[PDB]
Formats: structure tokens, C-alpha cells, sequence
RNA sequence: GGUUGCGGCCAUAUCUACCAGAAAGCACCGUUUCCCGUCCGAUCAACUGUAGUUAAGCUGGUAAGAGCCUGACCGAGUAGUGUAGUGGGUGACCAUACGCGAAACUCAGGUGCUGCAAUCU
RNA sequence: GAGAACAGAAAUCUCCAGUAGAACAAAAGGGUAAAAGCCCCCUUGAUUUUGAUUUUCAGUGUGAAUACAAACCAUGAAAGU
């Protein structure tokens, strides 16, 4: 009864939004490798992620009705399509939508040296922790498709936001670097994806303040090849990237005490 | 050594669709024969021919289990003179019948109540229904340890010595 | 119908089994979860026949890890050899897990700033019921009394009142020092020694009385308090011979030639007109 | 609820920018420093590179060949103790610790029920951190097992309010001075009437005390002292079951009495006067101290921690032989008796004139210093365990911490809302617990002079508090008819 | 044992996102796909970056409290939580800003006439004979009193009353649609 | 290798007719005075490891069963369809060159992988 | 489906076959299950205190409406809801 209206309130467009829901929809072509990559990815979006069970013949760069229908019906803003082909082996279609409208789509190709969570030394984790991010290479300040993929991954993984961070909940780290250096015109390099778990060892040279770090892999380890892209409409960009709106010679000191200047 | 035929439960039911005092009298004969508090029952809908409404307070029964259940079983089986049929035995292996004039076992006339009777039903089994009765690890029973009709029919043509009544 | 064996969806593995409540587990696994980032821990407790199990659990993307754990059958080495499932057995198991954890993590005897930060743990009851005066909460009370910090309340202890809000500590004290088992012992021994013979058979093997059993529990509490070490059993007749014997008793599969042989014999013997 | 003003627009831009990577990087001066102690010692002028404080501890321990760390204090400027040359020949002082750390008192157990009246007084055991006895406004007292939070040997016998409770520093006698003007001794193990009561007083019993272990012939029984409103102090022998003699110096009520260390007694009364007795002269008065303006309450001494523990250490290795108990008492006494190398114990007297007095009774009848600053009547006072500090709790919702040696002011612990009733130092001079007329209890960190944790939980105001002997639990109680144990 | 990290071109930070962005360069021949000893290079590059990120995080200002058991709000006396600067990463929203700004035939009238919005004090009223309070709606509202009131003092007269009640109710719920559409 | 507890991936993990399981683990199993709940101690509660057996329950195997799962030029580099020329028919709708990009059929094959801890002739 | 005295075709009972074909303040995307379905026990809700929107003749420290937050209030052993 009222549980129905609770859902409509939860699906209202909030002043500042809640967490992002991500959806994993199977395509028309799939294998053990590709499905397991999908699942080792979804092992990070918990417990805020939805997955479909039965396959679906959907083409992202071709038609656009069922994708928007799906993103609405699951209230998700991120859509991950896991599909393959002979024309394109293991193509991952990442989708960012805004107001049930395609904000951008991106084609990624995973290499043939991939890895699953059970490929490395399986060091322990904890379900649902905030990650850390590290971005390498000079390309991520001007390159357009690179800015897109960067913001995509950030709006994908980082979960939620706060203002108080406890110090023990810093366990893993996401490293992402391009495939060497390249200059314009020549084709794009690949971008990597390495998910470590950092530790701490006292230094005795920096004091009790700053200890040393050492990183270990837990899985997976991916290389991504960039293909087709989409770009949103300028008006939709301006609209989506807006301030929520919630004074001279007047300031607030401690204890309130709205003061003023005379000059 | 374990596929035995223990007596599990006897349900004595009286279904008289009346919200009056006859139901109270059925419950009082349940109290003065079985002892325990008699649980009531209601009606799912209207039929206009059986004289009921929704939640009509139509029936009342008592479930007794254990030694006194066996006692009431033997008393009610003796009243039928040990004459039970080849039907009246559910394919899963339980039985029931009906006798009027509950002076047949227990109380006397006492016209302060009238006269009614207890629709019997004895549910039977082997030991081991806990897997299908408990909460953690609730499973199924096996067709090996699943009781059937004719084996308990033989266990019944055992003591208290019923007659054949059409094979 | 084949469609009816084809169309439906099954529950998970441990859900087809009666072992795990995924709803309660989600209510556990999503901690707050909008405030901060502090890793959760858990105190799982299970009650079977002849075994009380208690563990400290930290989940992960591999699925689970056990930081510490205790089983009702180390109590012989401190001095509890009887009644390994009662309320005092639960108290002892929880006290053991508490002292074991706080010794193994070295309290007495990246978070470089401060400080002690008392250990936090949430009780996971599993599929167990929540009834007033149970032994799951006996183990809980023992765990908290040992020194752990477990959030909980005061109505689920033996003796609490539904009439008003009070908790009589007398009945609790008796349930700690086996006053219930001993009042039952007296109420049976004053009359009959056949039920009292079958029951308390080890107690006729060792000639124990009620006051002496309270004494055993008193001594055994501080006995746990002394040295909660958890060394493992000495591992006689080890794993390779274990596996060789189990292999000998274990059945095997077949080969395609064996299957083709079965098919040939059957469809040539009992298919060609008898 | 009132909130803190949120930050400003520019204030967030000051946050987004980087900040202060500190590396203690290079870091090579030719620095010079001189070592010194606090009483007298100064043991010398060198040029190292850098060093850590733990390494200062290690270097001093190697220069003296002790193998215990210290606390190191520079430029004795608020006395702030490359971490000591960043706020601006250096003067450095080393101060030992007797390092034995315990965790603060943060959480709570549950409120233990029992007697249906206002709890009055409480006391742990000196030989076990697991035993506690309280005396409630009811006509009985109680003993509790603290490890499962359940009473044990409900004790009876008194026929009025059991005002004062005391424990014997050996672990055998629980004395319950009742409002009915007698005392009753009790057995911490069974709870039986040891004969009968120790009658003799006229008006209600107020306070009790015991002879310290280093003043009883090894193999002999300790003695007690008891004061009442009558104005005299009766001595009691534990086995004679009769009073020996009385001292009758005061006219008005004597508030509290204490059996000092070098065979003396001290008594303050409602005569604005503190009087000193020598007991080996059959209880004779020597010094009268008339310096207060209104009647004196809660006289205290320096070494009461040693005078109270009773040869039991912060571990609990129970005595083997009476001579071993005596040598333990002598060692644990001389640990803090000759701090400067001279056998010294001080006295501090509080009274309603809003002042407090430092007293040296071996030296003179003059005072050393008079501490002023409170605004309502001072109710409770306590020396630090190491004898290095004094603290006082007053009725103006404040606590004042002093220099325990020359009687100087240091700081004031603030936060309480109603009047403060009593405090308790830690077992290791680290923290300071306090209970007051509001609901809450509080603890304070004496190192930086700040509040660590306030903790509520009561239904009415609190009357009694005390830490453990090892620093594990803290007991509470008052007008809510519930005991509460607070731990880490 | 070494703690510091140097770079020809210093990194940029997003300290609310616990993240850093680099303008330094790679080397193709350190991380070529054909390279066996390859991931050692990612490790030896990004250990320095997580070094610098932990270095910036532990240099932050922090937050401490003095609380106790059952802290319903947040941290306790033992917790210590750093206070992060806010994100500068402009990342899009998922739904537009919920601006339902109309006036709907009453707000405009109450603006063009000096009607002030009312004070919204209480749900209950006072009954006189009896002396109970009996709210005007919410529980046995004083509307539904002519329902049970026995004799009416001159068609059954209470049915007309309910008829007018639902008449106004439906007029209100009709004008609701009118304002929603326009 | 057997067994138990907390799980991930959630049918290669399920349904059906049978076969078998040394030890250890665990089920079955007796009881109603204490705490606890009903009409009823079958369910929950509490007690003991006390009288017994593998019929259970659980586990493996046996089946070309149902169901399901994998790969492949298995259809099929095609059916279809987006781009360029007068390719055309008057047209239903479709020829010629780059793209995008399918499915039922058929062939080979398969009926749990395991993380963390305890324990066993 | 098997049975069970009065009692029939539907009265009331006991045991399996059950993927949601019985129910929802849903109509599509699926279904939550030891439920969002049925029954049972405890219980307020138009609380109070300040930044954004607009309007007052004491311009009238928000006096009040409304958006947002924060202390609370209910229940639960608890994580929480």
C-alpha cells in the first residue's frame, strides 16, 4: 500500500542524489571468460547492483528503445552490456544515462590474458568498502575520450560520498594507466585496470606519522581497448551538470554573530 | 527395527454450523472426554444451503496425542465392535470413522447437553517425520521410509482384531 | 512437464539447504550504510546436539574469513568434562572465545594515532529462535562478561519479567553456577534413582554433588581465564593415510567404453525378443 | 540542538588546497642540551644529530646502566613536554613513570539490582579487582561478584543506615560503621557475625581507618580507628573486640580521620582546626593547627595510596609469609616516601572558606601554601598516587588541579553542571574519574588537561564512585538504587 | 624505509575522492605488451602514487568526540575520523532538478488578496457537554457526529448530510485534476 | 579423501526409479521439575550423552530419463539491414561495390567449482 | 487425489503433488519466500530548533507558512527498519 508510494519517493529526483544503481544485462553472445569477467566486476558494486538472468538481443549503437526502457524499469543510471562476436571479441558496452536518456556509450575490448579473482594470492577483503583511485599518464587532462572514460569509471566505482573518513577502511586501490605514451593522429593505446590491496610497515625514518606501503594483487587484472564512443547533446550536458542552489561585507564568526564591515 | 507403526494423533471433530449453545455443548463434551481445551473453526464463505456465513463458527475439534490418544482410539474402535472396512484408509496410511451417541465411550446421558458424537480420525506413521516437521534442514521423506496403506492395514488387523469388511 | 522442469528459477545452494537466511544476512551485510567506512565483524553461534559452536567472522569478496573460533569440547582441558550443552556450557564457550580473542590480539599482558578502540562485534543468531532465557544469549552474556563489547539488551536473559521491567539476578546466578541442573538433580534424587541412574551416569562415575558442581564451575571460570591458548589436537594418523582409507571406501565413476558395454549388452540381450 | 557554525566559501577553498607534508627530512643540527631531574638531580652538554624520545629513554638507561622509560620536559612557558624544536642550549628534564598502562573507562555493563534504597558508600577490594562491597541507605550492606555482575553473600546485621564502609589493607576485614553508633566486622568469604558489634560511641559513626601494614609486628593483627560526631577518635583492636583508648581534642564534630604513615594520626573537625596525635604516647595530641575560617572537611594525606593498598601490588601475587608482606609494604612505601631522597609525606586540608591548606606536620605548625580560587564550599580532595599532584572537587561545578609539591595552580577541569561530589585518581596517575550531582560521570586526562569521556546512565544523582586497584573497573551508585560497573 | 617521493612534474589531487591525477609520463618500453617483466613497472609507479595519497590524507585535519555507549549519532571517544575537503570532480547527475513551480488557482488568489497562510496549530477541538477533546478529524471527527446523533428535529436527514459531504469532497478532488492539467 | 560451521559463483548445483556409505563428524533418539508455548513438549523451550538402528536424514554412484550446461566455419560470413552510381521495373518491393551484423538444425563434449576454520582409522 | 458418523455436489476435518494461475492502494521489467500474502504482540506523528523561497506596518530577530537538515519518538536481542 504505502510501500508503493515509498518507492515513488525513493525514485524522486533528489536535491543531492543517493548511491548509483548499476545494472548488468547479458547480450546475445557470451562465454565463460566474459561472464566471469562480468561477475568479478559485479563483485565490487555490492550490495547496490542488479543483474539479469536470461539473455537479450540488444544492440547499443544501433537501436535505443530497450536500453532506456531497461534503465528506467530498474532505476539504474549505469548499464553494462556483456557481449561478444567474431567481428568483435568480448566487447563490453558501458552506458551512462541521465533522466532515462543516453548520456554516453563506450566500447571496450578485454585482452586475451585476463584474470579472475582466483588467479592471484587471494588476500582477504570486506564487502562494500570505499575504494581509492590512482590515474597515470599525461593524456587524462586533454584527451577527450580519456576524460570520458575517466569520469565514467569514477561515477561507476566510488559509490557514495561523506565528510568523515575513518582510517582503517582504506584497504584496496584502483590503478589505471595508459599503454605507454602516444601522440596525436596515431591510434589510441590501451588502458589498464589493477586492483591492489595496500598494507603498512613502520619506517623509523619518518616517525610515527608516515609509514611505508606495499601492494599486492587480489584480482582481476585487465587491459581495455577503446572503440566506438558516444557524445551527449550540449543542452543535456549543461542541464545535467548544474548547481543545486542550496552576502557582501557580511560574515559569520564563531558563535554565529553575523558581523559586518563599515569601510 | 525402526519402521514401526506408532500412533501419532487422534483428532475428534464436531462440525455443526451453529453459533449458539449446541456448539458449547459439543465443546463441553470434548472437555469432559478429552480434557484439553477445544479449538474452534469458521466458514470460508456462504452457501445458503448449509446455513453459514463468513467466519460462522461452524466446527470444533480437539487433537490428542500420546497414551491418552491411544486410549481414546481403542475405546472408539471397540464401540464399532472392531468392524472397519478396506476403505476408510487413506493411501498414505491413516484412518477414521464416526460413531454417534457419545455415551458409547465416556459420558452418560445427562440430558442437560443432548447427544452428539466424535468424528474420529487417527493419523499414523513411522518414526522420523522430524525432517519434514522442523525448521533448520527441513527436507523430504523417502519412499523407502514412506508408510503406505496395506502394511498398516496388517498392523491394524493386528491387536484389537478388526473384521475384514469387504477385503 | 519438461516446460515445468525448464521454466523456473531455483534458490541458491545454501538456500535449497536449510543453513542460511539471506534476508537476515543482507540486513547484516549492509551495515548502516550511509555514514562512514568501518569494517563490520560478526559473532556466529550454533547449537546442535553435543556441540556448541562460536566464531568471529569477517566477510570478504572471496566470501568469508574466520578470525577466531571456539568449540564446546576444549572444556576438558580447563576442567569441564560434563554437560557440554547447558547454559553454563554456553557461558563457558563465550568466555573462552572472549578471552581467546583478547589474548590473541594482545590487549593486556594504519590506526597509528589512537587508540585501544574496544573491539566491536554483532551477534548473528542464524536460523535460531529468539526466546526468553535461551542458551544462545547465555553464550552472549558470557562473551560480553569476558571482555568483548557486543551491543545487546537485557530482556532475553533467564529471569527477566514480562510483567514489569526487572531482571532478577538470583535466577541468573543459579543458571551460571548450575543451580537449575542441581535443583533438578535434587528433585529427582530425593525420589528415584533409575531416572537418576540413567541420567548423571558420569556423575555416578565420578561421585559429584550439587555444591561440588557449583565448585567445579567456579574453578573452571578462572581456569578458562588463566590460559586460553588453543593448541590443536596432536594429529595422529595423519592426512595422507586418512585420504587413502577414505578413497578405499569411496566409490568411483566409469568410462565411455564401460558405458558402451552396458548399452550393448542390454540392447542385445533384453531387446532382441528376450 | 545548537550546532557549530558551518564553514565559509573561502574556508572551503582553504580546504581543497594541499597541506603540510611533514617529513622531519634532513635533519642535522649541532644541537646542545642539558639533562636534569625535578627534585635535585642534574646528570652533559653535547652535539648530536636528531633523536627520538624513546631513544632519549634508551640513551639515559644506557648512561646509567639500568638494564624503565621517562617523560621528557623542555624549557621549564606553560612547560611543554624535532618535536620539541618546532613550536618556536636546551634544558631537558627526565621524569620516571613506573610504567604500567591501563585502558580508559569508556563503555558500561548493566545496572545491578538488589537493595531497595539509596546507595550510600562503596569500596572495591584491595586484593582482587573482582570483589566489591557497598553500603546502602537500607539497614544492610552488599557484596557483589564483579566478573558476572551478580550479588554474592547478601550481608545483614546492622539496625540503621550503614553510613561508612571500609576494607582492611590485608583483605580480611570489612568494617561497616552504621548510623546506629557502632561498627560491625565482616568476613569477605562467608558473611557471618564476627561475635557482635564494636559498641562504645554516642552519636552516629562517620569515618574509619586502619593501621598500615608497615606498622604491625609480622604475625600480629591490624587495628582500626573510628570517628563519630561525639568529637573523639576511638581506637579498636580487631581481636580484643574492645576499644583501647580515645583521643578527645576536638569539641565539635570530627569529620574525618586518617592513620598516617610514621605512626601518627590526623583528625579534622568542625572546630576550624586540624589536630595531630602520636599514638605511641597512648594517644596524645602534639600539634593544633588553627588556620581555617570555617569548619574543616575531608582532611587528606600524601601517601594514602600506599597506606591503603596494603602490600598488594598491581598484579596480585598474594603474600607468602608475614615477613614477606612486611618487606612488600616497606618497598612499596619507600617507593614514594623519600621522593627527593628524604622521607616526606604531606597533608592537604579542605574547608568551607573556599580555600585549602598544605601542611607538613613533621616540620612545623605553619602551613607551606594556601590555595584559593574556588567559589563554593570545597567538598573533596585527593593526592595523586605518585604524590606529584593534588586535585580538589568543589560545589561550583568545577575541579581544580594543583601542583602537589609547592602548592601552585595548574588548571581547572570544566564540564559538570551541578555540584561535584567526589573524584578518584587512576591507579597509574594517568586519568581522573569524577562523579557529580548531575546524572553523568566523567573522566579526565591529566596530561593535556581535557575531558576524555562523559558517560550517562543513571536515573537520579550519583553519590559514590571509586576506581579499581589495578585500573580495570570503576564502581558507581546513588539515589537510583542501582550499582553500575564501568570499564573499557 | 624511505618515505618521500619526488617527481619532475608534481601530481594534482582530488582529496575528497581519495584520488590523484598525474601529468607525468610513462615509457612504452617499460610496459609493452610483449614484456614479461611488465607489471613490476605498474607496481613501482603506483606504489609511489599511493604513497603520496596516504601522505596527503594523513596530513589532513581530523575530528574527535567524547561520546559513550549506544552512540546514536556517530563516532565514539575511541574513533578518530579525518575531515575531507569536498570533491572538485564535476560528475553529472542522474535526474534533473525537481522544480514543480506553479500556483494552481489558489496561490495566485491568495497573492492578489491579502490572505496569509494559516498557523497549523493542532488537530483537536474542544467538545462542550461532554468535556472531552475529540478531534475534528483524525479520530471520530466532529464531522461524523450527525451520523450517530439519535434524533434530528426535521428523505432521511442524515443521508442528505453525507451526500453533501461527498459532494464537496468530489468537487475538491475534481479541481485537483483541473489544476494538475492547466 | 570422509565429516561439520560461515560462504561465493547460484541447476554442469534441480526433479525421478534404485544401489551403496569403515572410522570420525551429525541426524535419528529418551524427558517435562527449572526458564519458555500451544488444543495438544509433534515446533520452539530446557536436560543428559543416558537405553538403538541405518529405516531414516545426509553423501557418492548407477541411468544414453526429464531438465540443464559448454565449445564449433552448427547453420552462416550468410538471412536481414545502414552508405555510394540512371540498377531497373510505372509499380508490391527489390539487382551492383564498403560496411553492421542473426537465429532454429546439426557435430564434438559435459551433470558442480571452491574460499576461510575445525576434525577423523 | 485418498479417505473421515449424521452431511448430499459444495459444512468439517488429516496427508502429499505445488515457481506463485490465491492474493497486492500496480499497469507494463521481474518477482521478492522463513514474503511486499495471512495471523499475532508493542505503539505516535500537524514534535522543536536554524541557513534557502515570499509577506508583513512595530521590519515585527523569522511572527508564520514552505524546502532541507539535525536532535528526538516507535519497535527490535541486534545489525537496523
Amino acid at each position: 500500500n504505502a510501500r508503493a508510494k515509498r518507492a515513488l519517493v525513493k525514485r524522486e529526483a533528489k536535491l543531492v542524489e543517493n548511491v548509483k544503481q548499476a545494472l548488468f544485462i547479458p547480450g546475445q553472445s557470451c562465454n565463460k571468460n566474459l561472464h566471469d569477467i562480468m561477475v568479478d566486476l559485479s563483485a565490487l558494486k555490492k550490495p547496490d547492483m542488479k543483474r539479469f538472468n536470461r539473455k537479450n538481443d540488444i544492440h547499443p549503437f544501433e537501436d535505443m528503445s530497450p536500453l532506456e526502457f531497461f534503465s528506467e524499469k530498474n532505476d539504474c543510471s549505469l548499464m553494462v552490456l556483456m557481449t561478444s562476436s567474431k567481428k568483435r571479441k568480448n566487447n563490453m558496452t558501458f552506458i551512462r544515462t541521465f533522466g532515462y536518456k543516453i548520456y554516453d556509450m563506450i566500447e571496450l575490448m578485454v585482452a586475451d590474458n585476463f584474470k579472475l579473482l582466483s588467479d592471484f594470492k587471494k588476500l582477504t577483503f570486506t564487502v562494500g568498502l570505499k575504494p581509492m583511485f590512482t590515474f597515470q599518464g599525461a593524456a587524462f587532462d586533454t584527451h577527450p575520450v580519456y576524460k570520458q572514460i575517466k569520469s565514467l569509471f569514477l561515477d561507476f566505482f566510488r559509490g557514495e560520498s561523506t565528510d568523515l573518513q575513518d582510517v582503517a577502511g582504506l584497504q584496496h586501490v584502483i590503478s589505471m594507466t595508459i599503454q605507454g605514451d602516444f601522440q596525436d593522429g596515431e591510434p589510441l593505446p590501451n588502458v589498464l585496470f589493477r586492483v591492489y590491496k595496500l598494507k603498512s610497515y613502520k619506517s623509523d625514518q619518518g616517525g610515527k606519522r608516515l609509514p611505508r606501503i606495499e601492494l599486492v594483487e587480489i584480482g582481476p587484472r585487465l587491459d581495455f581497448k577503446i572503440g566506438r564512443i558516444h557524445t551527449p547533446s550540449p543542452d543535456m550536458v549543461t542541464e545535467a551538470h548544474k548547481k543545486p542552489k542550496q552576502k557582501k561585507n557580511v560574515e559569520l564568526d564563531i558563535m554565529g554573530d553575523k558581523l559586518g564591515r563599515i569601510h | 527395527p525402526m519402521r514401526d507403526l506408532k500412533i501419532e494423533k487422534l483428532v475428534l471433530n464436531i462440525s455443526v454450523g451453529e453459533s449458539g449453545d449446541r456448539l458449547t455443548r459439543a465443546s463441553k463434551v470434548l472437555e469432559q472426554l478429552s480434557g484439553q481445551t477445544p479449538v474452534q473453526s469458521k466458514a470460508r464463505y456462504t452457501v445458503r444451503t448449509f446455513g453459514i456465513r463468513r467466519n460462522e463458527k461452524i466446527a470444533v475439534h480437539v487433537t490428542v496425542r500420546g497414551p491418552k490418544a491411544e486410549e481414546i482410539l481403542e475405546r472408539g474402535l471397540k464401540v464399532k465392535e472392531y468392524q472397519l472396512r478396506d476403505r476408510n484408509f487413506s493411501a498414505t496410511g491413516n484412518f477414521g470413522f464416526g460413531i454417534d451417541e457419545h455415551i458409547d465411550l465416556g459420558i452418560k446421558y445427562d440430558p442437560s447437553i443432548g447427544i452428539f458424537g466424535m468424528d474420529f480420525y487417527v493419523v499414523m506413521n513411522r518414526p522420523g517425520a522430524r525432517v519434514t516437521r522442523r525448521k533448520r534442514c527441513k527436507g523430504t521423506v523417502g519412499n523407502s521410509h514412506k508408510t503406505t496403506k496395506e502394511d498398516t492395514v496388517s498392523w491394524f488387523k493386528q491387536k484389537y482384531d478388526a473384521d475384514v469388511l469387504d477385503k | 512437464s519438461s516446460a515445468y522442469s525448464s521454466r523456473f528459477q531455483t534458490p541458491f545452494r545454501r538456500r535449497r539447504e536449510g543453513k542460511t537466511d539471506y534476508y537476515q544476512r543482507k540486513r547484516l551485510v549492509t551495515q548502516h550504510k550511509a555514514k562512514y567506512n568501518t569494517p563490520k565483524y560478526r559473532l556466529v553461534v550454533r547449537f546442535t546436539n553435543k556441540d556448541i559452536i562460536c566464531q568471529i567472522i569477517s566477510s570478504t569478496i572471496t566470501g568469508d574469513v574466520v578470525l577466531a573460533a571456539a568449540y564446546s569440547h576444549e572444556l576438558p582441558r580447563y576442567g569441564i568434562t560434563h554437560g557440554l550443552t547447558n547454559w553454563a556450557a554456553a557461558y563457558a564457550t563465550g568466555l573462552l572465545i572472549a578471552r581467546r580473542t583478547l589474548q590473541k590480539l594482545g590487549l593486556d599482558e594504519e590506526a597509528v594515532e589512537d587508540g585501544p578502540r574496544p573491539f566491536k562485534v554483532f551477534l548473528d543468531i542464524g536460523l535460531q529462535r529468539t526466546t526468553t532465557g535461551a542458551r544462545v544469549f547465555g553464550a552472549l552474556k558470557g562473551a560480553s562478561d569476558g571482555g568483548l563489547y557486543v551491543p545487546h539488551s537485557e530482556n532475553r536473559f533467564p529471569g527477566w519479567d514480562f510483567e514489569t521491567e526487572e531482571i532478577d539476578p538470583e535466577l541468573l546466578r543459579s543458571y551460571i553456577f548450575g543451580g537449575h541442573v542441581s535443583q533438578y538433580m535434587e528433585e529427582l534424587a530425593d525420589d528415584d534413582e533409575e531416572r537418576f541412574s540413567e541420567l548423571f551416569k558420569g556423575y555416578l562415575a565420578d561421585d559429584i554433588d550439587a555444591d561440588s558442581l557449583e565448585d567445579i564451575y567456579t574453578s573452571a571460570h578462572e581456569a578458562i581465564r588463566a590460559d586460553p591458548a588453543f593448541k590443536p589436537t596432536e594429529k595422529k594418523f595423519t592426512k595422507e593415510q586418512y585420504a587413502a582409507e577414505s578413497k578405499k571406501y569411496r566409490q568411483t565413476k566409469l568410462s565411455k567404453e564401460e558405458r558402451a558395454a552396458r548399452v550393448a549388452a542390454k540392447i542385445a540381450a533384453l531387446a532382441g525378443q528376450q | 540542538s545548537t550546532l557549530i557554525p558551518p564553514p565559509s566559501k573561502k574556508q572551503k577553498k582553504e580546504a581543497q588546497l594541499p597541506r603540510e607534508v611533514a617529513i622531519i627530512p634532513k635533519d642535522l643540527p649541532n644541537v646542545s642540551i642539558k639533562f636534569q631531574a625535578l627534585d635535585t638531580g642534574d646528570n652533559a652538554l653535547r652535539v648530536p644529530g636528531a633523536i627520538s624520545e624513546k631513544q632519549l629513554e634508551e640513551l639515559l638507561n644506557q648512561l646509567n646502566g639500568t638494564s624503565v622509560p621517562y617523560t621528557f620536559s623542555c624549557t621549564i612557558k606553560a612547560s611543554d613536554p624535532y618535536s620539541s624544536l618546532i613550536k618556536p642550549q636546551i634544558t631537558l628534564l627526565y621524569t620516571p613513570r613506573a610504567v604500567f598502562k591501563v585502558k580508559p573507562v569508556t563503555r558500561s555493563s548493566s545496572a545491578i539490582a538488589g537493595h531497595g534504597s539509596t546507595i550510600l558508600c562503596s569500596a572495591f577490594a584491595p586484593h582482587t579487582s573482582s570483589r566489591m562491597v557497598t553500603g546502602a541507605g537500607d539497614n544492610t550492606a552488599r557484596i557483589w561478584d564483579c566478573d558476572t555482575q551478580t550479588p554474592m553473600h547478601t550481608l545483614k546485621g546492622h539496625y540503621n543506615w550503614v553510613l561508612c564502609v571500609s576494607w582492611s589493607p590485608d583483605g580480611e576485614v570489612i568494617a561497616t560503621g552504621s548510623m546506629d553508633n557502632t561498627i560491625r566486622l565482616w568476613d569477605p568469604k562467608s558473611g557471618q557475625c564476627l561475635g557482635d558489634a564494636l559498641r562504645g560511641h554516642s552519636k552516629w559513626i562517620t569515618s574509619l581507618s586502619w593501621e598500615p601494614i608497615h606498622l604491625v609486628k609480622p604475625g600480629s593483627k591490624p587495628r582500626l580507628a573510628s570517628s563519630s560526631k561525639d568529637g573523639t577518635i576511638k581506637i579498636w583492636d580487631t581481636v580484643s573486640r574492645v576499644c583501647q583508648y580515645t583521643m578527645s581534642g576536638h569539641t565539635n564534630s570530627v569529620s574525618c580521620v586518617k592513620w598516617g604513615g610514621q605512626g601518627l594520626l590526623y583528625s579534622g573537625s568542625h572546630d576550624r582546626t586540624v589536630r595531630v596525635w602520636d599514638i605511641n604516647s597512648q594517644g596524645r595530641c602534639i600539634n593544633i593547627l588553627k588556620s581555617h575560617a570555617h569548619w574543616v572537611n575531608h582532611l587528606s594525606l600524601s601517601t594514602d595510596y600506599a597506606l591503603r593498598i596494603g602490600a598488594f601490588d598491581h598484579t596480585g601475587k598474594k603474600p607468602s609469609t608475614p615477613e614477606e608482606a612486611q618487606k612488600k609494604a616497606l618497598e612499596n612505601y619507600e617507593k614514594i616516601c623519600k621522593k627527593n631522597g628524604n622521607s616526606e609525606e604531606m597533608m592537604v586540608t579542605a574547608s568551607d572558606d573556599y580555600t585549602m591548606f598544605l601542611w607538613n606536620p613533621l616540620k612545623s605548625t605553619k602551613p607551606i601554601a594556601r590555595m584559593t580560587g574556588h567559589q563554593k564550599l570545597v567538598n573533596h580532595v585527593a593526592f595523586s598516587p605518585d604524590g606529584r599532584y593534588i586535585v580538589s572537587a568543589s560545589f561550583d561545578n568545577s575541579i581544580k588541579l594543583w601542583d602537589g609539591r609547592d602548592g601552585k595552580f595548574i588548571s581547572t577541569f570544566r564540564g559538570h553542571v551541578a555540584s561535584v561530589y567526589q573524584v578518584a585518581w587512576s591507579s597509574d596517575c594517568r586519568l581522573l574519574v569524577s562523579c557529580s550531582k548531575d546524572t553523568t560521570l566523567k573522566v579526565w586526562d591529566v596530561r593535556t588537561r581535557k575531558l576524555s569521556v562523559d558517560l550517562p546512565g543513571h536515573k537520579d544523582e550519583v553519590y559514590t564512585v571509586d576506581w579499581s586497584v589495578d585500573g580495570k573497573r570503576v564502581c558507581s551508585g546513588g539515589k537510583d538504587k542501582m550499582v553500575r560497573l564501568w570499564t573499557h | 624505509l624511505p618515505v618521500t617521493v619526488e617527481k619532475p612534474i608534481p601530481v594534482v589531487y582530488d582529496l575528497g575522492n581519495l584520488a590523484a591525477f598525474d601529468s607525468n609520463v610513462l615509457d612504452k618500453n617499460d610496459l609493452d605488451s610483449s614484456n614479461a617483466r611488465r607489471e613490476e613497472k605498474i607496481k613501482s609507479l603506483t606504489r609511489d602514487n599511493v604513497q603520496l595519497l596516504i601522505n596527503q590524507l594523513l596530513s589532513l585535519p581530523m575530528k574527535t568526540t567524547t561520546e559513550s555507549v549506544g552512540g546514536t549519532g556517530g563516532q565514539s571517544s575511541v574513533m578518530t575520523l579525518l575531515q575531507l575537503p569536498d570533491p572538485t570532480t564535476d560528475l553529472p547527475r542522474e535526474k534533473p532538478l525537481p522544480k514543480a513551480k506553479a500556483m494552481t488557482k489558489w496561490e495566485k488568489f491568495a497573492a492578489k488578496k491579502g490572505i496569509k497562510p494559516k498557523e497549523r496549530a493542532g488537530k483537536m477541538i474542544y467538545d462542550e457537554a461532554s468535556g472531552e477533546w475529540v478531534p475534528k478529524w483524525g479520530y471520530k471527527g466532529a464531522n461524523k457526529k450527525l451520523d450517530d446523533q439519535w434524533l434530528v428535529e426535521v428523505i432521511d436527514p442524515r443521508t442528505l448530510n453525507r451526500a453533501e459531504r461527498k459532494r464537496l469532497v468530489k468537487k475538491n478532488e475534481k479541481q485537483q485534476r483541473r489544476n494538475m492539467k492547466n
